[PDB]
RNA sequence: UUGGCGGAAAGGCCUUGGGUGCUUGCUGGCGAAUUGCAAUGUCAUUUUGCGUGGGGAUAAAUCAUUUGUAUACGACUUAGA
RNA sequence: GCGUUGGAUUGUUCACCCACUAAUAGGGAACGUGAGCUGGGUUUAGACCGUCGUGAGACAGGUUAGUUUUACCCUACUGAU
RNA sequence: CUAUCUAGCGAAACCACAGCCAAGGGAACGGGCUUGGCAGAAUCAGCGGGGAAAGAAGACCCUGUUGAGCUUGACUCUAGU
RNA sequence: AGAACUGGUACGGACAAGGGGAAUCUGACUGUCUAAUUAAAACAUAGCAUUGCGAUGGUCAGAAAGUGAUGUUGACGCAAU
RNA sequence: GUGAACAGCCUCUAGUUGAUAGAAUAAUGUAGAUAAGGGAAGUCGGCAAAAUAGAUCCGUAACUUCGGGAUAAGGAUUGGC
RNA sequence: GCCCUGAAAAUGGAUGGCGCUCAAGCGUGUUACCUAUACUCUACCGUCAGGGUUGAUAUGAUGCCCUGACGAGUAGGCAGGCGUGGAGGUCAGUGACGAAGCCUAGACCGUAAGGUCGGGUCGAACGGCCUCUAGUGCAGAUCUUGGUGGUAGUAGCAAAUAUUCAAAUGAGAACUUUGAAGACUGAAGUGGGGAAAGGUUCCACGUCAACAGCAGUUGGACGUGGGUUAGUCGAUCCUAAGA
RNA sequence: AGAACUGGCGAUGCGGGAUGAACCGAACGUAGAGUUAAGGUGCCGGAAUACACGCUCAUCAGACACCACAAAAGGUGUUAG
RNA sequence: GUCGAAUUUGGGUAUAGGGGCGAAAGACUAAUCGAACCAUCUAGUAGCUGGUUCCUGCCGAAGUUUCCCUCAGGAUAGCAG
RNA sequence: AUAUUGGCGAGAGACCGAUAGCGAACAAGUACAGUGAUGGAAAGAUGAAAAGAACUUUGAAAAGAGAGUGAAAAAGUACGUGAAAUUGUUGAAAGGGAAGGGCAUUUGAUCAGACAUGG
């Protein structure tokens, strides 16, 4: 009564309830403050997490033991093909919160996106947006006057974009569709920009850039039912304890005569929505490029995909964002990449990086070689070949 | 002869009984209610593909701590099961009614199960041996089943 | 029927040009009873089934199977003409 | 709002030392918390001493050994349809 | 290997009625009463906060003109000697 | 028993199979007991000492007896501590 | 057969293949394993676990009732050909 | 005087709540208004008291009638009644043309204990009134016996290495039989016999209602039969502690 | 904890004091109409957000007997003296 | 733990309840031991705990006095019918 | 002349009426328990009569459905009547952390008491 000694509680009460998310696509709950003086902008961007690898680069941090020295850092490579705009949605201010007033869709909708609206695509009659397009046919009016109202009302304009999942090694053919807030000037100039981008493509290098800190919004790798020890962190009970020891001993005092909302119980671990911030962009990949994984120093013509393909993912044949450290979610899972909700002058935030070397050895084992060129240029000739 | 309450026309219908059957009373009840009022072939075909575990029997009363199945969605339900011995016996009785319906000249294609009703028969009684030299009952809860098939009405 | 305006839940508002029923602004010709001295005497709007005739459209979801970014069971996520 | 510790001797709470530290504050929750543990102390039955008693026996005097049961119900809490 | 899900098989404990809280007062710690918070079918896996949970008409302590095992110059006797 | 040769220095290759040392308390030791909470330092023990008794006896048994154990015995014995 | 062996491990004769079954592999268990660096800081307490272990050849303390203590301790070695 | 300081405790909470600031706060005064099983008037029930009244005058003199007052109740006292088994007496009582009993959000009477009736079910008996008599009325006693629930299709059916293919048979085959494979007990045995004990379990044929905690065509189960051969193996004889 | 007189509770419902054995009011046959008691009349809630004169502003106001507490001490708040 | 004897053990035999047997724990003496099991005396006795069966009407208490191996009980008076 | 919970033969009852009356109305001192002494139950009712359901059909069978017997199968060797707890079906209704109750009325269902006058 008054615990004999103090300790901080286990776990964070601000990430409750430790329940499974309600969409494998994590929700962007916030967009940046709009500066309607800059060009019309995407605020976030969809993408597929492909795996990690190592980097080498000189650190620029005046006053550190490791200033002007080489460090080796971990990075994640998220597979980022261009996204495609297929509509714009209009949100109006109310004393009850932002409200979607209307959504206007593009005339032609890719099969990927259409697939999203079906549970049984294959045996379906694929009637997805068949009547809607007709609105375009009659020269305009219909569509023409809905863009009209998003223009005169609506305090905020979001676009509806969808991934080209098929550019991805992923087996999933159904694509991912998300609203993305436009952050360039004037409502009108926004819906204009959206209108003009219907059925058209948008790429990352038009949103993000090197040395920029970005946030990563994804759903945490799940683990199913978890005991209290690993779920909350909780000390293990002694060896001698009867009836198990991966528990907590005192689920509660006698009063309140109720197990309380704030003590550790076993249940789901993993598969939660997390918004992880301040991940700095070390590389914006170009898919057309064949020196994706190359460097001003390490000139060799190699792409970012490790020898043997990203484990459990495949090859990166598309554009990509490569970000310092790790981000929530696992390989194959959709991530939203959002640009920061604030202007960080962290000096760490402001450091401009130049990669010196990108690890491209196999990840499927204790890799030894960057390029098969290099392998053979060391192993010699084998029983196969020649 | 002398069944539970019925409103069927005895002339457009024949019936079937099973008494003292060693199936689970709780369980056959759950499956009897399952085809209650179905058209005979519909019911027959369903019971047959219950056995095949292609669809299930909703458990709506005697059902607590039963597992959840995907197959209960059909009936807006989370707990269903596949009680073979119950299906089997109930099948048996559907047959004999179908049999008796044909001997009676009733049109096979107009038969629905107009009445089906299992209540419980006298219990069998076995011993189980419990720790510390004690004995406990280990009883069978047998079933009486009865049912009636009827011709659907022109209207 | 002519223009407009209304997005805070606008689902309403203003306006144009006629048509048409009524008009107690006014002057006439009829009608009311016996519902018997009050009871007991205008019927408002919800749904939901059928019925006529007119316009109109011609899908999916679940089970099963399948993936493992998921999973105690359900659930989740994929795939299949 | 946020923290308040690692150890030597003791069943100990307490006490007392060593030591770290921003600080090593005091308390409650059936002297929180035994179908949560442990069972060292305490307080059954075995046994040694010492004091007491003629004796059987007694002793908050010392000592040693001494079975820690059930949840599948309701609610609560955690997660799941 | 269990648990878990399926087929078959299938007990027991316990049960005034039952089952969400806060405060009040109250047999001085309420599931029920009073005043408030509130409150939406039917459910699955876990859990050990509460049901002052369950298990024996309390071993502790006292009372009873209730015992029994044992001891002694208690009272009253007795085999023997 | 010895010697050469040989190996990713391994070879009681599985199996099988003592941890060691310095001490304090305590019982000499092997042995015994609370079947089902105590295996102990408690009981036993060899050893030491005491007691009684020469048979018309010591110790003990039986309601009584032409009754009985020691005793198929005799103090280097029997009985009692 | 291995081997010190009626040990363990594999086999022959003989005898069994009988102990509800299917699908999964969550938590928590019961039983079996492992763990970088530290090495009893854990705890009433090294409880539990780990470490040692066969054989050959060297070597071996205090103390002692001269019997022991003693596998004291501490070392080297071990296959196949 | 009112207000401010003095004024620190443990789940979140209490002028009863909301909320109230020339109050919906504090002090005072003045009116109206709301409301008890109490007060006033009246009906009805009962209780007690006081009277009146069979002179001959249809059916209650312990009765009829007039009048006044009163009504809380544990332990407890008394009174008046309700109901049950059996007994005397009487309705020359009901009844197989349906006794008793049982069922009935059908009906009537009584403040009540209860009484009466209709409908359904039933099938051999049974009431009313005066009286007699008692083994005469249940919610409880951790009451007695029996019967039944929730718990619950739940706990569970996890020790002992391990099974698999195919044929046969059968209404039916994870489980029976044959065949093959994979394995174990590893002679300190899961092998081959016996002592005690059981008593037919042995063997054959048929055979699945129950039992073998799934199953069953299998069985130490069920049914019907069959089977145990001694001068030499034992007992029998002998003596033991003892009896 | 223990006496004194009376009134209660116990044995007793009813109206009030939110709540409650014991306070206030008032004691009880089945009912009708009226009037009250104690207590209330912003709304919960039946009944004047009635009338009148003052007082009070609390970054801890206060709000009705029993009763759910407050003291020594102090204020250039403000009121009257 | 011990494992060649104070060893383990079959059958037979002996000791029987205030009796046995006890390398001694009040141990064991047929799941029974600080006095076995069986039936009867026995419906043992209880100032103590529990229950005590239909309606309505009327009246309606006591926890106080005195004595009591009296203090959880009676007698006695009072209250009541 | 007196006794007589035993024995044999009788006549009776304001007794009990199958959880009652002896423990036993029955293959009851039985079945079962215990080494033993001892302990010791449960268990009566188809119908006047088996007339105990020929026969057909479904089924592997048990049985079901028809048929038949009978005063009755609302008597089928589970068997007279067949209550309650508890249960299946059908029908009506209600259901924001119990249910049930009191006074009052809405609504639905249901049941009443008539009594008689001239053609
Ligand atoms: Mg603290
Ligand atoms: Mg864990
Ligand atoms: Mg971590
Ligand atoms: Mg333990
Ligand atoms: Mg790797
Ligand atoms: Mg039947
Ligand atoms: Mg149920
Ligand atoms: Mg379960
Ligand atoms: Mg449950
Ligand atoms: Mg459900
Ligand atoms: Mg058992
Ligand atoms: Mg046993
Ligand atoms: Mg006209
Ligand atoms: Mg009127
Ligand atoms: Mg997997
Ligand atoms: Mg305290
Ligand atoms: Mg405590
Ligand atoms: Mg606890
Ligand atoms: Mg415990
Ligand atoms: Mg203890
Ligand atoms: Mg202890
Ligand atoms: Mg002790
Ligand atoms: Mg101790
Ligand atoms: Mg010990
Ligand atoms: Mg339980
Ligand atoms: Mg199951
Ligand atoms: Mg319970
Ligand atoms: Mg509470
Ligand atoms: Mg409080
Ligand atoms: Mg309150
Ligand atoms: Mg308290
Ligand atoms: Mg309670
Ligand atoms: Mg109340
Ligand atoms: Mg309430
Ligand atoms: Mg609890
Ligand atoms: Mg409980
Ligand atoms: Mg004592
Ligand atoms: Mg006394
Ligand atoms: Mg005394
Ligand atoms: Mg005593
Ligand atoms: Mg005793
Ligand atoms: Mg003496
Ligand atoms: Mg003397
Ligand atoms: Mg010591
Ligand atoms: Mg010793
Ligand atoms: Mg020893
Ligand atoms: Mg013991
Ligand atoms: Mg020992
Ligand atoms: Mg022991
Ligand atoms: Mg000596
Ligand atoms: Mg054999
Ligand atoms: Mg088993
Ligand atoms: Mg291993
Ligand atoms: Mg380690
Ligand atoms: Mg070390
Ligand atoms: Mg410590
Ligand atoms: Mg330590
Ligand atoms: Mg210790
Ligand atoms: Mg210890
Ligand atoms: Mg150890
Ligand atoms: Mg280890
Ligand atoms: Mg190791
Ligand atoms: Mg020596
Ligand atoms: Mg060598
Ligand atoms: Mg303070
Ligand atoms: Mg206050
Ligand atoms: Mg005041
Ligand atoms: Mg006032
Ligand atoms: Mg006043
Ligand atoms: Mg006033
Ligand atoms: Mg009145
Ligand atoms: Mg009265
Ligand atoms: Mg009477
Ligand atoms: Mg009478
Ligand atoms: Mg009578
Ligand atoms: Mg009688
Ligand atoms: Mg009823
Ligand atoms: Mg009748
Ligand atoms: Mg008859
Ligand atoms: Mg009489
Ligand atoms: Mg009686
Ligand atoms: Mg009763
Ligand atoms: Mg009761
Ligand atoms: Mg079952
Ligand atoms: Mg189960
Ligand atoms: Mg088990
Ligand atoms: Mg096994
Ligand atoms: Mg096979
Ligand atoms: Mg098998
Ligand atoms: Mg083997
Ligand atoms: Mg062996
Ligand atoms: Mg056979
Ligand atoms: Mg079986
Ligand atoms: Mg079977
Ligand atoms: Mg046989
Ligand atoms: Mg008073
Ligand atoms: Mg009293
Ligand atoms: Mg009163
Ligand atoms: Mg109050
Ligand atoms: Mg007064
Ligand atoms: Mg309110
Ligand atoms: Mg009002
Ligand atoms: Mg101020
Ligand atoms: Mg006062
Ligand atoms: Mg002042
Ligand atoms: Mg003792
Ligand atoms: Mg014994
Ligand atoms: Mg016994
Ligand atoms: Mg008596
Ligand atoms: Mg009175
Ligand atoms: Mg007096
Ligand atoms: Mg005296
Ligand atoms: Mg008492
Ligand atoms: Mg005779
Ligand atoms: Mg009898
Ligand atoms: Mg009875
Ligand atoms: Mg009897
Ligand atoms: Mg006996
Ligand atoms: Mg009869
Ligand atoms: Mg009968
Ligand atoms: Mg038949
Ligand atoms: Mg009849
Ligand atoms: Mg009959
Ligand atoms: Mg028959
Ligand atoms: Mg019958
Ligand atoms: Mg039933
Ligand atoms: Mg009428």
């Amino acid at each position: 009564s008054h615990r004999k000694y103090e300790a901080p509680r286990h776990g964070h009460l601000g990430f409750l309830p430790r329940k499974r998310a309600a969409s494998i696509r994590a929700r962007v709950k916030a967009f940046p403050k709009d500066d309607r003086s800059k060009p019309v902008a995407l605020t976030s961007f969809l993408g597929y997490k492909a795996g990690m690898t190592t980097i080498v680069r000189d650190l620029d941090r005046p006053g550190s033991k490791f200033h002007k020295r080489e460090v080796v850092e971990a990075v994640t490579v998220v597979d980022t093909p261009p996204v495609v705009v297929v509509g714009v949605v209009g949100y109006v201010e109310t004393p009850r919160g932002l409200r979607s007033l209307t959504t206007v869709w593009a005339e032609h909708l890719s099969d990927e996106v259409k697939r999203r609206f079906y549970k049984n695509w294959y045996k379906s009659k694929k009637k997805a947006f068949t009547k809607y397009s007709a609105k375009y046919a009659q020269d305009g009016a219909g569509i023409e006057r809905e863009l009209a109202r998003i223009k005169k009302y609506a305090s905020v304009v979001r676009v509806l974009v969808h991934t080209q999942i098929r550019k991805t090694p992923l087996a999933q053919k159904k694509a991912h569709l998300a609203e993305i807030q436009l952050n360039g000037g004037s409502i009108s100039e926004k819906v204009d920009w959206a209108r003009e981008h219907f059925e058209k493509t948008v790429a990352v290098d038009s949103v993000f850039e090197q040395n920029e800190m970005i946030d990563a919004i994804a759903v945490t790798k799940g683990h199913g039912f978890e005991g209290v020890t690993h779920r909350w962190g909780t000390k293990k009970l002694p060896r001698k304890t009867h009836r198990g020891l991966r528990k907590v001993a005192c689920i509660g005092a006698w009063h309140p005569a109720h197990v309380m909302w704030s003590v550790a119980r076993a249940g789901q671990r993993g598969y939660h929505s997390r918004t992880s911030i301040n991940h700095k962009i070390y590389r914006v990949g170009k898919g057309d490029d064949e020196a994706n994984g190359a460097t001003s120093f390490d000139r060799t013509k190699k792409t970012i995909t490790p020898m043997g393909g990203f484990v459990h993912y495949g090859e990166i044949k598309n554009d990509f964002i490569m970000v310092k450290g790790c981000i929530p979610g696992n390989r194959k899972r959709i991530v939203t990449l959002r640009k920061s909700l604030y202007t960080n002058t962290s000096r760490k935030a402001l450091e401009e990086v130049s990669l010196k070397w990108i690890d491209t050895a196999s990840k499927f084992g204790k890799g030894r070689f960057q390029t098969p060129a290099e392998k053979h240029a060391f192993m010699g000739t084998l029983k196969k070949d020649l | 002869a002398r069944y539970g309450a019925t409103s069927t026309n005895p002339a457009k219908s024949a019936s079937a009984r099973g008494s003292y059957l060693r199936v689970s009373f709780k369980n056959t009840r759950e499956t009897a209610q399952a085809i209650n009022g179905w058209e005979l072939t519909k019911a027959q075909k369903y019971l047959e593909q219950v056995l095949d575990h292609q669809r299930a029997i909703p458990f709506r009363r005697f059902n607590s701590s039963i597992g959840r199945t995907a197959q209960g969605k059909e009936f807006g339900v989370t707990k269903a099961r596949w009680p073979a011995k119950s299906v089997k016996f109930v099948q048996g009785l559907l047959q004999n009614a179908a049999a008796n319906a044909e001997a009676k000249g009733l049109d096979a294609t107009k038969l629905y199960v107009s009445h089906i009703q299992v209540n419980q028969a006298p219990k069998q009684r076995r011993r189980t041996y419990r720790a510390h030299g004690r004995i406990n009952k280990y009883e069978s809860s047998p079933s009486h089943i009865e049912l009636v098939v009827t011709e659907k009405e022109e209207a």
